């Protein structure tokens, strides 16, 4: 029950949702094999979390290992960079809602509890996962609609322009260099 | 809630579908009628001529009615969010 | 108390096994993989340099270094998973263009997908991985890693996680390179059914729906298999050089 | 009038014009996909600036698609008016109950016209099955060569042969329309005879 | 061993959140795009948030007082039974609970002094009813979009074009324009009236 | 229960499907016939003109017949709930 | 050996599988991918089991286990006394036409059914339980099939051939379940089917 | 059993599928032909007019042929139950 | 051996035909695992006791009853246990499969009752999965007919969508009650064994 | 075994799939072509008329070709069983 | 660890072939992993009967009548077990594993047991997969024929995994299946 938790507190939620969005956008359903999707999203999370885990290591792990602070105090200190990361990805309203529903408000978002921030973090990670997601869908939907419009103006109206549009989607996704592009917009999205 | 409340709610939903579909398709159907009157009068039997006018008009009607359509859907979502307390009990 | 000394090499090996394309798959009970990765450690025990002693297993310094090797293992076998997916995607492109999986095209949601040619080309990519002895090279690559990525001396750097998460673009490029000749032939048949529907609007999805595309998509899948090992040999070099860069190994 | 000349004038031109207008439609669609895939976290975290990107790409893309579809429009229009003209008779568009009479419908449905269009019909599938399957075989070697080619130029060389296949298959219906034109012209007189 | 883990899941108000969010995922037309595992994660955090009062109370009455231990298996188990039953009874409908207490046949003068084996069956048949009502309310805008898109497509003539590959970007727009997960995951938490 | 009881039960179900489908589609089919008579008389060959009238009428017939249709389904569900004792034995 | 099979035999000796089969046929009838978890179905079935077999559990604990607390006799009165309420529960719910076959296949026919062996009784109970579970599930399926067919026909009449009348009919099924009170009716005919 | 026995058994099954599908769909196909002859004669090109007659007739043919169809399936199940001893050896 | 004993006591008994038949049935019915595996391996385990009542009674009389008196254990008790089990299994292995496996073993057998246990059990399982596949294949056909008739009526009316498996599930549940269902199949799975 | 042996084996398998699918579907496709020629000649636009002829012919072709198809699959299974020794080494 | 003895035997090839089989013909969770493990553990008792005879009547029974060093039995039990192993491993796999262990080239039958065990399990996995994916193949034709006969006439939605299952059972019975798979898996071992 620990892996899923630490996965949620990381960048995995936005990445894997964007992957599953793109897999439907392609039209090759289930072809990149959810094991592979999860593996690639997991490799990405480690690339994005390099600064965050480096901070967690230098602030808390390194003094604790060199016997410079206790264990509970190191555990408390380790949350400071995780929360510093998570606060940047949350939105102000999504934090205010989950703060108001506890009664005990905060003067600054740094004093919020964890069990109040993580719900406010995932609601703001799904929102931006969909904000990237429909921007992924649009290039493929336009190929679909252009193929459909040309096939319709031509007559046919019965060719189901989604079997004739799968190769065009694929050729154009790989020709525009595709993945690397969107890669650099899932890495820039988690800007510290 | 009771059955009549949920029936009232589905009438609201079907009314939204109706007025949106009408707003978008009435212009396309009108231009289809016009270009088909042209075909019939000039005795032109070219049964895919009507496509590009109808498509241009559907796209322009999605551009023109797009704002108030999204506002009407947004107001409907909000109105079913305030309608939740009387579901709660 | 052998396990306290050789738990980290066993962890790297058993983590590569769980994901590797042949041994770490469905059809192999997990107990077999466990007792395989446990038997491999006894054989390569001389070819493993000394682990960092003064580090206990049940300690933060131990859990860190154990996870840093589960990561190396998973990252090594996942590349062969990508290599096999290169060919599963071939099947599920030529199958979805021949309309063989068509409910999942109109319904990208629940729908109804038939992964049949995907399963067939998975059988190919596995019988090629086995026939041309890919699993032996895959194990030699791990045993070389205990001297190139030694236990307790670094791990995959951040430049490697990005280069490794770019393999989805390489998979989509390879599955298109292999099946471009099938894609052109299948589109020339779908559009020919389309010209049939244009000239005579009676020919329908009911009259001859997906009956030409289907025969031609089977014949194309049959014709592709001849020159399909020349592509596996191409992409296994990439899949092997990637791992030979992950464990630097000067290769 | 003819129902097949109007059917082949659309296909031939939807391949011919598709060639040169697609050399630029693919470019517009490429740039649109490239712009929509690249975002920088300021266009992400506020949904006011993504619709600007969407509109810009869409507008840059609308011109080649509209150029495709306007020449498809014109080919369809000129194609059906190949036999006859564009005389605007406003009387043919007024409701006449004699057009839907079942006697006249039965009479024009059967007879020699049904036999000749049945002949055309069994010919419209033989052509598209003996050309789309001949070209898929006579072009076996070059088409199998597309897999083992340099990367950026094998997709181009494949799409530059798909369109030639389409042009040939859509032009092979010229004999279907060739046996139709004199038949429709002869109908224009025997009904008067 | 496998029957018990579902019991503590059913006891808390974890089922309402999962049923609503899964009906929602089906509405949006996404094929496991919010995967099952992340839905369970979201529901687990939302449960750690809604139950934060109940968990604080059991941390003050049943967990910390278990250090001097004072008590064993007689009134320490019932001590945990009490706050759970209070919350549950706050969230069960009267029409449901009067249907199960009449089935058991054991009458109680005070509806609070109901047996647990009668309250939890009466609590889940209310959680599921509320979850279906909420999810039904939420499905409707996405149904309107699915029908408007299908009608525009069918009007333009492209009958053989699925209005699911073309209505999914619009279902993701309308889900972001309305702030989406902010609203829904607020009315879910705002439905546990305390 | 016996086979004839379950056949009787399926006749009830197919009869519900029949009268609901009729109630909703008869108006749409009538307006399709009317607009197609218009097309045939004015010799207009525009084969997607019939869509918007038929859709408006199907939505209005779902609005008009929606209440008694939901009442008829609700009564059917209830009548198969009282029919359970004779399944029990 | 016989420790991984006990959670499969204790739940069949009791009235647990009728509820699970009925509620899973229901979940399939909604046309809605699962969303009650299998854990949820199994959990509400386990609670309805304690809710239904209470007249038998309140005798197992009263006459067999709590006397086993004074212990008074070891592993004898329990084994040969917990059968009494279980047999009296199961014999009341097997069809006679369904138990005669297992008696004639066992080869031992007795005039009084109460004297039948337990190994002959339990299969007859399972066979009479799955039959009624399928009858109940089939009864409840029909309202969720009329909606399927009405929605599919309304869509196909318009020509909207690619709508998949399974997602548009999901709101109507989700409504019809709430209008007819759903879980109360169904989990109250399930709980009231064990008449004893 | 031998291969020819199981092939004989599948011929029985495919024959059942054939006669049931025929019994249910022949009336629907006949009414489709009739209403399509009507469309062709009156030159009406309204390609979803054929749906409601065909659906009514399919439902009425499921009501009329439902009893003997369920009897024929029941007899087939029984006949494959008596056919089990020669599988046994 | 402790990690495999529950799987070894199963294959000697009638568990393996019944589980395979019962799990092909639920795939035929379209039930998305509505009888959980722990339900089917419970039903087929109760039926196993019911079927092997004659064998388990002989084992109890010849092994457990002398085990209570401790006359001779761990040598004779095991043999008196193997004998009725060998009689039960040997009366149901096809002669062809027994001969095939004996020839594979290479040992010369002249008395079919004198075959070793280690050659009999593998010859018994291959003649048990074959019977289970024949039975569960025959019980399928009345459901494939329903699937293919519903999936054809739907397509004839025009509905490419509307998956048949939901609309053809009540018909299969009906047929499986009209034909008495679990009373026919769980009885010809019990009259299947000559014991 | 080597890669070329397994490629040869998959050519055998795809050839079986091809000739079986052809044997079963060529008659159905021919009758679809014939009935579609009928529709086109009589100008009948009834796009589900082709289903029952095609289904009857597919069932009759499964009845006619069923025996040699099962014999061809059986011979293929046997031929991959004798092909196992050269896998063994 | 005491079950590793069974993985030294011919247990890891039968379980894999049968796990490929049940997945080849339709069945999900039909004969479960436990049943397959049982049947394969009986087939090893059948196949490894000569090896178990060699070990019993030559290293176990003299140990019961001890007259010998206790550990010496593990020397006399290792010999007839290895002789079975070494005729099943490919020479290439054994040579690569000897290079990988680092020792110099030695003649086979002198390679250590610890180098032979992994060289045996990988060579049995190669064999099990190459046998299973060949038996998989006739059950992948029926899947592709059925799913092409349906999708030709349409129906788009009838699952080819429930309509092709009777045909798979039919073919597997006509071939007799188990008398050719469980029988050619026992004549799959030359020693």
């Amino acid at each position: 029950f620990l892996p899923a938790m630490v996965i949620l507190m990381t960048s995995f939620t936005r990445i894997v949702v964007v992957m599953s969005i793109l897999r439907q956008a392609m039209g090759l359903q289930q072809t990149p094999s959810n094991q592979v999707i999860i593996g690639i999203a997991l490799f990405l999370t480690f690339f994005i979390m390099a600064p965050v885990f480096n901070q967690i290591n230098e602030q808390a792990v390194q003094p604790y290992l060199n016997e410079q602070i206790s264990a509970r105090q190191a555990f408390d200190l380790a949350q400071e960079p995780m929360k510093a990361f998570m606060l940047k990805q949350t939105r102000i309203k999504d934090l205010e809602t989950f703060v108001e529903m506890s009664g005990s408000q905060v003067t600054a978002p740094e004093q919020v509890s964890m069990a109040v921030l993580i719900p406010a973090f995932i609601t703001s990670e799904l929102k931006t996962a969909f904000q990237i997601g429909f921007m992924l869908f649009l290039p493929f939907l336009i190929i679909d609609l252009v193929v459909a419009s040309v096939l319709m103006a031509m007559g046919m109206m019965m060719l189901s322009p989604m079997i004739v549009s799968l190769p065009f989607k694929l050729m154009l996704f790989v020709l525009v260099d595709g993945w690397n592009l969107i890669l650099s917009t899932l890495a820039g999205s988690f800007a510290l | 809630m009771t059955p009549e409340i949920f029936v009232e709610l589905f009438k609201e939903s079907l009314w939204l579908v109706l007025i949106m579909v009408c707003a978008i398709i009435i212009p396309s159907l009108l231009i289809g009628l016009v270009v088909a009157i042209f075909q019939a009068a000039t005795s032109i039997n070219e049964q895919t001529l009507s496509f590009l006018p109808r498509l241009i008009i559907t796209l322009l009607a999605l551009m023109f009615f797009g704002h108030w359509m999204t506002q009407m859907l947004m107001d409907f979502f909000y109105s079913m969010i305030e309608r939740l307390p009387q579901v709660l009990y | 108390d052998f396990i306290a000394n050789y738990f980290w090499p066993y962890t790297r090996i058993a983590a590569m096994l769980m994901v590797m394309t042949v041994t770490g798959a469905r059809f192999v009970p997990a107990r077999v993989r466990l007792y395989l990765g446990l038997a491999l450690t006894f054989a390569v025990m001389p070819a493993i340099p000394a682990v960092p002693s003064d580090i206990a297993l049940l300690s933060l310094q131990g859990f860190m270094i154990t996870f840093e090797q589960i990561v190396i293992g998973m990252a090594m076998g996942m590349v062969t998973q990508f290599l096999v997916q290169i060919f599963v995607m071939l099947g599920q492109i030529l199958g979805m263009q021949s309309s063989l999986g068509f409910a999942s095209m109109v319904d990208p949601a629940n729908g109804q997908n038939t992964p049949l040619l995907g399963q067939m080309f998975m059988l190919l990519a596995t019988l090629f991985f086995l026939s041309s002895d890919g699993h032996l090279k895959m194990i030699q690559l791990v045993v070389f890693s205990f001297k190139s990525l030694p236990i307790g001396s670094g791990s995959l750097t951040t430049v490697d996680y990005r280069e490794l998460a770019l393999w989805l673009g390489i998979m989509f490029k390879a599955s298109l390179a292999v099946s471009l000749s099938g894609i052109i032939a299948l589109l020339t048949v779908n559009l020919s059914f389309g010209v049939m529907t244009r000239a005579a609007p009676q020919l329908n999805i009911f009259s001859l729906g997906f009956s030409f595309a289907l025969l031609v998509g089977l014949l194309l899948c049959w014709y592709i298999l001849s020159g399909l090992y020349t592509h596996y040999e191409i992409y296994w070099q990439e899949t092997e050089e990637q791992i030979c860069r992950l464990i630097r190994l000067n290769c | 009038r003819s129902k097949e000349l109007a059917s082949v004038s659309v296909l031939v031109v939807g391949a011919v014009s598709l060639m040169w207008f697609g050399e630029a439609l693919a470019q517009g669609l490429f740039t649109a996909m490239q712009r929509l895939f690249s975002l920088d976290r300021e266009e992400i975290f506020d949904i006011g600036k993504l619709f600007d990107i969407i509109g810009g790409s869409l507008v840059n893309l609308l011109l080649p698609l509209l150029m495709i579809l306007i020449t498809l429009f014109i080919a369809a229009l000129i194609g059906a008016a190949g036999v006859g003209g564009i005389n605007f008779s406003a009387e043919a568009a007024m409701p006449k109950l004699s057009k839907m009479n079942p006697l006249s419908g039965f009479k024009r449905m059967f007879g020699l016209q049904s036999w000749v269009e049945l002949l055309k019909s069994i010919l419209k599938v033989m052509l598209v099955a003996g050309v789309a399957f001949y070209l898929i075989e006579a072009s076996q070697k070059d088409l199998f060569q597309l897999s083992l080619d340099v990367y950026p130029q094998n997709i181009f060389h494949a799409l530059d042969i798909l369109l030639n296949f389409v042009l040939l298959i859509s032009c092979s219906l010229l004999v279907v329309v060739a046996i139709d034109i004199p038949f429709q012209i002869w109908q224009h007189a025997n009904q008067l005879k």
